[PDB]
Parts: C-alpha cells; structure tokens; sequence
C-alpha cells in the first residue's frame, strides 16, 4: 500500500530497498529499478531481513535491576538512577569511570550524539566500536598514501572490462551484491586473478588460482613485484613525477624470486608469470579483499605492500581501478568520519594535537580533554584492575562476536552501573544492571555511510512498539538531568545540520534535499553545489599526505608445531 | 599483429632416423613423470610432428600454424584458440569432434588418448568397461615451455625454425642482384 | 514437451537467496515451508540442482498411491494423498525429493533465519504453478544464474546451434 | 581400439530432395510393418539425420559420433552407449531427461515419442489420459543392419561414409607429393 525508501542495513554495501508497508507493519521489501548499486536486486538479508522487527519477545518498556531481578519501571526514575549513579561515580573518582561502546549497525547521528554527550557532558576520550577486529588497514593506507577509506567506487567494476585481483576471497559470500558485480564482469574480457588457501564459489569460476597457504602472501606479493619488475611493466612517469625514490623498494623486493616463492609456498611458476604479464600489460585493476586479510596479525605491512602494488603500477586514481578495503558493516566508515576511536575528531582529526583542540570551544559546548582515550582491547584490563565504574553497550552483543568471550564474560561480574540501550535476545543485558529499550533501522530517521564512502539517508516506515524510542532523546535526557548547556536534538535535521557546520571542509553540502533528489552523495563534498568526488577518491597525483608526496616501507617475512599441527581460521 | 613462425624441414638432407619425434614426446610430457631416460616412461609415446616416406626420400610434417586457419574455426565448443603467436589446441574443452580432420589439409592434427600423472584418463558414462578419453595433438611451436626440443636433435640439422619476413626479404635481396648483376 | 529450470553454474555465487524465496513463497502460500531447490558442492564448481522434469518421471511408476501425476505442463507431487513411502527417493537419478524434516536443512544462513523466525511428507518442485509470476528462483537470484526453458525455447535453441554449425562449415571448407 | 566413422554429407552436390531421411526411417522401422511401399505406413515419420538450408546451400546433418561424447557424460541413466564401432543410443532405459539436449552442440538428438509394432506406446501411470513415452532419437550408423542407408539413396553422392584415419594418411600423401614436386 505504502512504500518507503531504505537502505538495506545488514552489511556495509548499501543497497536501496522499498519497505512495502501495510496496516502500519512491514509486509514486504522490493527492490530499487533505478539504484545505482544493486541494480534492482538483493541478496538474502535484503529480501528476508524485515521479519526481525515485530517479533512477540521484542523489548516494549524499561526495566532495572532492584535486588537481582528485573522490574517494569517507567522512564523518569530510570534516568533519576543513571544520573544520580553518573554524578557519584564522577565526583568519587572522575571522568574516567566509563568506556562508550556505540554500535557499528547504527545512523552516523547515533555515533556524533554519543560522541558528544560522552564528551562536552562529562569529558572523556573513552569511545569505541566492536567493529575494530580492519584497524591496521586505515593505519597503513593512512601511512602510505594518506588515505584513510576506499579509494575507487563499486559500479565502476563492471562498467567495463578490468582485471580483478582478490586477496583472501570471501567475497562471495560477505557481499553477495560485491561479487555480484565481478561476476557480472565479465563481459567476455574481464580477467580474474584470486589468492585464498581456501576453497571458496569465486575461485571455481576463476582463470587463475593463486592458491596460498596462510600467512605466505607477503612473499606471493613480493614475488609478484620481482616478476613485474625484471619484466619492465613499471610505469616510470608515475613514480617519477609523484614517487619519492624506486631503488629503496628494488633493495627489499630483489631477495624474493619465483623459484623462491615456489619452493617456499607450493605453487606452480608458470602460474605467478601468467598474472604478472595479466596485472602489467593491462590499463585496469581493481585489488579487493575481503575479511580473510584483515583478520590477521601481520596485516600492517601486508596492506602497505598491497596498496605499493598498486601505486607502482599506476592503477591508482583512474576511473575503474584502485584498491579496495571491503568493510563487515553497514556504518563502519560512519565510526571513522566521527570519532568513535580514543585518538580521533570528527573530521579526521587527532586530538593529540592541540589545532585540533582549539578550533572547537563554543561551537562544541564544554571544553575537552586533551588526552588519549582507552582503546577497546584495554578496557578489559581496566575492568579486572577496578580502574573504571560503567560501560555503555549500545545496540550490540560483544559477549558472542568478539574474540576471548569468557574474559569478558568474568569481567562483567563488576556491577556498579550498566546501561544497555539495546533490543531484545541479548545476553548481556542479561548480565547488566540498567535495561533501556530501542529501535531498529526501520524506527529512525539517519544516514548510513556506506564501505564506498557513499551517504544515504533512512527513512522510518513503521512507529515504534510500546515505549521504545531513539537513543538521541534518551541522550537528551541525560544531558539535561545533569545540565547541559542548551538542549540538543529538536529532531536529526537539527543534528545533521551541526554536523555540516562542525566540518565543511569535508563535508558541508550533504543535506536532506540533494539525496532526497540524487541517489546519495559521497564526501568530499565541501560545498552544495558539488556533485562529490567520485572513481577518484581525492587522488587526482598520489598526494593525499601532508607532504603531498607518498612514501615506502620495506616489508619482511614474520614469524608465527607439533602439538598444534592445524591451523584454525574463521569468517 | 605478427605473422607466425613456422618450422620446416628439408626433405634434400633429412635422413629419417626418427630422433626428432622421441624428443618431442620427451619434452611435451614433463609433467608425467619423465627423468630424461629410459625405464621411467611408463606410458606410451606420442609425438606432434609426423614422418612420411614416399619415393622421393623422406621428410616430417607438422603444423604450418595457418594464418587463416580452418581448424579454430571449423570446431564449435572452441577447444582450438589462438592464445599467442602460434595456433594451440586446448585439452580441458576438446570432445573429439572429428570436424577438425575435415578441415587441415596438411593433416597434423591427430586423435588419441590422453595421459595425465602416468596413468590413463577414465570418463564417468561409457562402455562392460569404460572408455579412454581421446584429444587432439598438434604441434604448438613449444611457446609454453623453453626453446622447442626439436631443433638441435636432429644429427644434421635439417628442421629450421622460419618467420616469412626474413626469408622474404633475403629472397628479394637475391633477385635483386643478380638481375643487377647482369644489367 | 515439459518445461523446467536449469542453472548454469558459471554466475552462481551459493548466495543462497533463491532457495530462501522457494522456501518463503511455499511457505506463506500455505503448502510445506522446506526449499525444493538443493545447493551442492563439488570439486570443480557449485551448482544447484533441482526437479528436471523427466517426460517418463521414473516417479509416478513406483509411487503405490498414485500420488504423483502429470498437470499442466510438470510433475506434481499431490501432498495431500502422499504417505512417506520412501520409494521416490530411490528413483530420482539426480536426488531431486527430499523429506519434509527439520534435520534435513543443511548448517547454513537459511537454518539460521529460520530459527531466528519462529506431518512428514516428499517435496518436489511444482514450478511454482500456483503463482501468477514466474518461478520465485528465476526471479530473486542476484545474478540470474537460473533460466526457465519452455517446448519452443529447446526447439530455438537447438535450431540455432544447427545454423550455426552449418554456416560455419559452408563458410570455412566444405 | 578404432576411430569410429561418421557419415557426412558434401553440399556443393546436394540439392535437398530430402529422399536421404526417408530411406532411413524406412529401413530402421521394419518392426512397423513397412513393406517398402507407402501405403503400409501407419507411423508417423521420424528420421535420424535432420536437413537444412541457409542462404549458402542445403545440407542434412547428423551426428558426429564424438568419442569424448558430451551426450554419454550427461546422461545418469547411462542409456547412451558405444555398443559397437559406433555411438547407439538405448531406447530401453532413456527415461526422458532432456539434459542431453543441452549437450550435443550439433544438435543431433530429438525428443520424439516411441512407436513399437504399429503403434503408439503408452506409459503405465500417468495423467484423465495416458501420456505417451518419450524417447531420444540419433544417428546410430545402422550397426544392427546393413550399410548405412543414407548413403546408396542419394542422387548425387553427397553423402560420404570417412575414415578419420586414412583420410589422413591420403592428406598427408597428397601433402608430401605437392610439396616434393616443387623443391
Ligand atoms: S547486499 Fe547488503 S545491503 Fe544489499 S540487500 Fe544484501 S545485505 Fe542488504
Ligand atoms: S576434436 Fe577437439 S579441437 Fe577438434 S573440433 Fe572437436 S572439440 Fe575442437
Ligand atoms: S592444424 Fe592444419 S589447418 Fe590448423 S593451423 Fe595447423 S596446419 Fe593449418
Ligand atoms: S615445436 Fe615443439 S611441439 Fe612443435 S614439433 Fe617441435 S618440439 Fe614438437
Ligand atoms: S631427426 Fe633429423 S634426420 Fe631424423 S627424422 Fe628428424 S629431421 Fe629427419
Ligand atoms: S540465487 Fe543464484 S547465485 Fe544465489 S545461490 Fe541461488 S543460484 Fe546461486
Ligand atoms: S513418498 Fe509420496 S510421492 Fe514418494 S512414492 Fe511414497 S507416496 Fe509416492
Ligand atoms: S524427481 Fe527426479 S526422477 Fe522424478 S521427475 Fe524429478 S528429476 Fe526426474
Ligand atoms: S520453481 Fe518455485 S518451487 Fe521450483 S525451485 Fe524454483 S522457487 Fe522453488
Ligand atoms: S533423455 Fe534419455 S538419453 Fe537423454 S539424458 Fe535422459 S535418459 Fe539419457
Ligand atoms: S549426439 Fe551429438 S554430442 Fe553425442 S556423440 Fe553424437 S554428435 Fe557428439
Ligand atoms: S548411417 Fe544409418 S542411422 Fe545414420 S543417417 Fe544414415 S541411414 Fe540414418
Ligand atoms: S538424398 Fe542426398 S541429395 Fe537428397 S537431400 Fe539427402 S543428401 Fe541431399
């Protein structure tokens, strides 16, 4: 009867998507004809993902925890408790008492109103996400090309005939849309080249396989260069107009060559010649990868050789090639643009340096602190060492996903105060103190950020079960319980409008009216008239440093039995 | 775009002493076990290059790696591709249509069995026992794997490796001069 | 003759999407909830593989209630009159029926899902007859991996290829 | 083992007279009660080998009897067999399964319903009428009978019986003798 639009929220693609409503409850999804992503097709989350909305255990009203069991209670006392208990535990031992755990699979308005209300209330650096576990990927791209994100744009992929290198693929099943477009492909000329020591769907449809145990794939890369090297397929324009040096790079990669790599991996040598001539004498590639690369130990230098590849190369900056970060959720590029990291503003800037600090007093509220923050793999050991008194879990389960589950599982008998602003099936709500009900994607009015930099705006369907609201209002009320300066969140026009104003030079045209009329906008965009940067991402030159100049790493083969002989690995 | 190199013999000094097909066999099938000696060749002998002997003497043919080549483009599921400079038949798609001997007049395209790992290729459904796998073998001026083991096996020397520019030209420079040097 | 469903496997990426939709569809028309549409995996690529449907059935032949019976232009299974005599199962050349049970759902993002949401008879795919869209497979997959062939697409087809052989065999050498 | 023959047609002397599928269908339906006169014939007409034409001539084709033939590896019945010299299909387990039409590329396999002792089989149960039984039809070389009967009912000889084995060997004589001529 009545169709709204929605980007899909179940992985970091984004897709548009009509939430066919009927008496007031979702009765269907269809697809968007004219989306410039999906093309009017979804996988299975997009097609089966609304019956997860009005489920008869879904969390209708606020609930505490008196003697060890939980009790109907309305809102206003509720937040009388977690004022009051905010208030204490500030005055006793300082701002340091809480770690700020925002979602990854929430609107970019969630993460700055938590940013905000955790830092011009109370005053901390204490902000993460469970969505660290491809965080040596934005260092090392960072610190080689100062680029922090994807460089290219997904539709370009198909648009014509490229050659496409995967690392680690578990494309094809991570983003089933992804693939979808390789696949799509090949147009009779697009030409594949795979490296994973697995078996996977992508791999049985490939040319070529280059099948390599795990871990040895710096070596394959490196050998990769040797090959493309000793060849003379590099372009010398490029690392002679924009490179600072070539003769560091030929001091590290001439130790590796292909009887090196075949007597150390286990892999044909004809096999390593064929997709170095493929990789050189064509004008595209595009390298993606998918989460089996970034779940390990070594990925920094492992990165860094990926994007130096590239960039000796000179597929880099051109419309259908460029390297591609994938990301696992739907607003994790929404945790970088804001800061949801202990050393990072909005606006990619580093609170370490004090310019970053003192473009913001009034405009922001209270004065910040000027210190790094505590980082989501130490707040366990603050936790054992009693040196913090509350944790906000926020519309999320990290007892399940996260690696070591029984530390923090022993670490949460430290009940002070806990607030969980979370929806139903969740076992650490359970294991918390305070219960606050929420609302799923179909219940706000936000912007997802996709893993190709786009922005996209959610647009509410269906009103919101019993007395669950958004956590913008609750924030709100917290704010105002201890006193905050002014009142924030008239509603998220007002917020998303700050935003633009905090950081123009980013982006300030994003506004409701543009991805009202364009299907969705990609920053950089620092006025209104812009039409956003992409497949260039800010390249055209490798100059996205501050020096404006990219530089080099020399890489080396790590380190890791008997007892164990099997390696374990997951996705 | 570049004419193909072919390899020739020459029927005036070749002897037929069938040293160049063995190396041919030895060369194609490294991957099956060979130690370059006799006794670890488990499997039987296939060569590319053919030897005829009629009353005028005897020479080896082989594929001419025709420019306009009738045998890609008579066969329908495209086992047979030109992937470099010369004319190459593919194993993985080929099903034994014999269109292909229908096509080359010169005949260097033959069918037999194929042999993987030392031992011969089984199909799932045929016949009560199961029928061995037939491919086509050509020659495929050895592009793959080094210089081509047929060259330098021949005790004289006969079999030369030519591309019709030089040859061409050479033959033109020679016409050329002797008509000058009688004018 | 029969019209029926075939999935090259070249652009199938095992989404599992299509085998969802069969599913669903079935399930909210009110027939068995189970997918008629099995995912396999092999050595040399991933294909699924559904109820081809065979023009003597080897089906209706070794059902003792006569259960199963040619309408419209497929095979259809008449749950209602089946009893669960496991006789079907050791006909079908290519495994195509399976058993309305729930420890026949492979570990997967389907069994997930359909935990996350909430009689044992032979499932077959019907075609989707009953719908007045096309096959729900054809039509959810992400990359159209699955087609529909008819009686006159196999003559088309077969036709074409027949041209084809022919002009190529004037055009080259006769 | 032999190379199995396969019967082709020649197109610069056939004319389409389509007195080629009628022979054939007479001589593989005696058990129809055919007495080579029309008249007898209360089946309706199926032939093995299927004529067409295109801007640039008329031909029947046939099939080509592949030894790695894609119509035996698709089949899971196992009905289609090399029973002798050539590729036979079976008409005894053939259940109807029309993937084999998605196999052979020249299209020489039609699906056709079977006719036995002058009239129309019937399946046992099915749907209220019986419906007929289907079978595959192809080009079996006529091993059970005589010589093949396409050829010897062509006006114009076009239809040829090859060896692909001695014609190679007269390709390759023919080959040698020009090639000796001019050097
Ligand atoms: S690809 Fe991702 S965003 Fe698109 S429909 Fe599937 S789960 Fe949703
Ligand atoms: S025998 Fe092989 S190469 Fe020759 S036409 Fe048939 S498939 Fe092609
Ligand atoms: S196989 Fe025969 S027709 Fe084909 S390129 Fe070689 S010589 Fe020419
Ligand atoms: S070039 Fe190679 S394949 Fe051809 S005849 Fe010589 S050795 Fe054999
Ligand atoms: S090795 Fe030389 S002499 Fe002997 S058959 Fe070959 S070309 Fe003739
Ligand atoms: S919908 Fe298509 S791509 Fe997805 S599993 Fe089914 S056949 Fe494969
Ligand atoms: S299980 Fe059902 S369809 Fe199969 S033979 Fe028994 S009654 Fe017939
Ligand atoms: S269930 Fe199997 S045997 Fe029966 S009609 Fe379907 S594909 Fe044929
Ligand atoms: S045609 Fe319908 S019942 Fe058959 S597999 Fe496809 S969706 Fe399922
Ligand atoms: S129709 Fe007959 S010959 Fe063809 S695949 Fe099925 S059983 Fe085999
Ligand atoms: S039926 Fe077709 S595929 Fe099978 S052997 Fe004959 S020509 Fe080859
Ligand atoms: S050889 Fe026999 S079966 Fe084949 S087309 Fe000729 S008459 Fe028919
Ligand atoms: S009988 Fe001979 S001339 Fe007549 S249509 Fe057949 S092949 Fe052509």
């Amino acid at each position: 009867q009545e169709k709204v639009l929605t980007t899909c929220p179940y992985c970091g693609t984004g897709c548009g998507l009509y939430l066919k409503v009927e008496n007031e409850k979702i009765v269907g999804v269809e697809p968007d004809k004219l989306h410039p992503v999906n093309q009017g097709e979804l996988c299975i989350k997009g097609y089966y993902g609304y019956k997860y909305v009005h489920d008869p255990r879904r969390l209708t009203s606020p609930l505490i925890k008196k003697n060890g069991k939980f009790v109907p209670v309305s809102w206003d006392e509720a937040l009388n408790f977690i004022a009051n208990g905010l208030k204490k535990i500030k005055s006793e031992y300082g701002s340091d008492a809480f770690a700020m755990f925002c979602s990854a699979r929430a609107t970019n308005e969630d993460n700055y109103a938590a940013q905000k209300f955790a830092r011009a209330v109370i005053g901390i650096n204490n902000v993460d996400h469970c969505a660290r576990l491809h965080a040596p990927t934005v260092a090392g791209l960072a610190m080689t090309l100062g680029s922090g994100a994807m460089t290219n744009s997904i539709p370009e992929i198909s648009t014509y005939s490229d050659v496409i290198f995967i690392i680690g693929s578990n494309t094809a099943e991570c983003h089933p849309l992804i693939a979808a477009h390789v696949i799509k492909a090949k147009e009779r000329g697009a030409k594949l080249i795979v490296a994973d020591p697995r078996m996977n769907a992508m791999v049985h449809k490939a040319d070529i396989w280059l099948r390599v145990p795990s871990g040895y794939n710096i070596p394959l890369i490196n050998g990769m260069i040797h090959i493309i090297i000793k060849e003379g397929l590099v372009k010398t324009d490029f690392v002679k107009n924009h490179a600072v040096g070539f003769e560091e790079m030929a001091k590290a990669v001439e130790k590796y060559t292909p009887e090196y790599v075949e007597e150390l991996t286990g892999i044909p040598k004809k096999d390593l010649i064929k997709a170095a001539r493929f990789y050189g004498q064509a004008q595209a590639a595009a390298i993606l990868y998918s989460m089996g690369v970034t779940q390990f130990s070594h990925g920094t230098g492992n990165v860094v050789s990926l994007a130096n590849l590239a960039v000796i190369t000179g597929n880099l900056g051109r419309p259908g090639a460029g390297i591609c970060p994938l990301r696992g959720q739907n607003n994790v590029q929404g945790a970088c643009d804001v800061g949801a990291l202990p050393n990072v503003l909005p606006g990619y800037l580093d609170v370490t340096k004090e310019q970053n600090r003192e473009r913001f007093e009034k405009v922001w509220g209270v004065k910040l602190p000027s210190n790094i923050g505590l980082r989501v793999t130490e707040v366990p050991d603050a936790i054992l060492n009693k040196r913090v008194r509350a944790l906000y879990i926020f519309g999320e389960n990290p007892i399940m996903s996260d690696p070591d589950s029984d530390h923090l599982r022993h670490a949460l008998e430290h009940l002070d105060l806990l607030i969980v602003q979370d929806i139903f099936l969740t076992e650490t709500a359970r294991l918390a103190h305070v219960v606050l009900p929420a609302a799923c994607w179909a219940e706000k009015d936000g912007t997802f950020t996709n893993t190709e930099r786009r922005v996209q705006r959610v647009r509410k369907a269906v009103e919101a079960p019993g007395e669950a609201k958004p956590d913008w209002w609750i924030f709100s009320q917290i704010a105002e319980r201890m006193g905050y300066t002014g009142m924030q969140y008239n509603n998220v026009q007002e917020i998303w409008d700050e935003v633009r104003k905090i950081v123009p030079e980013k982006f300030g045209g994003i506004s409701y009216a543009r991805l009202e009329k364009e299907k969705g906008l990609a920053w950089p965009c620092p006025t209104e008239d812009h039409t956003g940067t992409p497949g260039k991402f800010a390249t055209p030159c490798i100059c996205d440093e501050g020096a404006e100049k990219q530089d080099f790493n020399h890489v080396i083969v790590g380190s890791i039995d008997e007892e164990y002989p099997f390696t374990l690995t997951t996705g | 775009t570049q004419l193909n190199p072919f390899v020739v013999a020459n029927p005036a000094k070749c002897i037929g002493c069938k040293a160049c097909e063995v190396a041919c066999f030895a060369v194609h099938n490294r991957n099956n076990h060979v130690g370059a000696t006799v006794g670890t060749v488990s499997i039987p002998v296939i060569p590319r290059l053919h030897l005829i002997k009629t009353e005028h003497g005897t020479m080896p043919i082989q594929c001419r790696h025709c420019e306009d080549a009738p045998c890609a483009n008579v066969c329908t599921v495209g086992a047979i591709k030109r992937e470099g400079n010369a004319i190459v038949v593919d194993e993985k798609l080929c099903i034994g249509c014999k269109s292909c001997l229908l096509a080359c007049p010169f005949g260097a395209i033959e069918l037999l069995p194929q042999y993987e790992d030392g031992r011969e290729v089984f199909q799932i459904n045929l016949k009560l026992v199961q029928e061995p796998r037939i491919i086509a073998y050509k020659c495929d001026l050895c592009n793959d794997l080094g210089e081509p083991a047929c060259v330098k096996a021949c005790p004289e020397n006969a079999l030369t490796l030519v591309m019709p520019t030089e040859m061409k030209k050479a033959r033109n420079k020679e016409a050329a001069l002797s008509f000058l040097r009688v004018v | 003759p029969n019209r029926f469903v075939i999935a090259d496997p070249k652009r199938c990426l095992g989404c599992y999407t299509c085998i969802a939709a069969c599913a669903f569809v079935h399930e909210e028309q009110g027939l068995q909830p189970f997918p008629r549409l099995y995912l396999t995996y092999t050595s040399e690529g991933i294909m699924p593989i559904q109820c081809r449907h065979c023009e003597d059935a080897p089906c209706a032949e070794v059902c003792p209630v006569e259960a199963i019976k040619k309408e419209g232009n497929a095979i259809i299974i008449d749950e209602k009159a089946c009893i669960g005599c496991k006789t079907c199962l050791l006909a079908c050349s290519f495994g195509a029926i399976d058993f309305s049970v729930q420890d026949s759902l492979e570990q997967s993002i389907f069994k997930d899902i359909k935990e996350n949401l909430m009689r044992i008879v032979a499932v077959k795919c019907d075609l989707c007859n009953f719908r007045e869209e096309g096959p729900a497979c054809v039509q959810f997959c992400p990359t159209k991996a699955l087609k529909l062939v008819d009686g006159d697409e196999i003559n088309k087809m077969v036709k074409n290829k027949r041209t084809v052989n022919v002009e190529s065999l004037l055009s080259v050498y006769g």
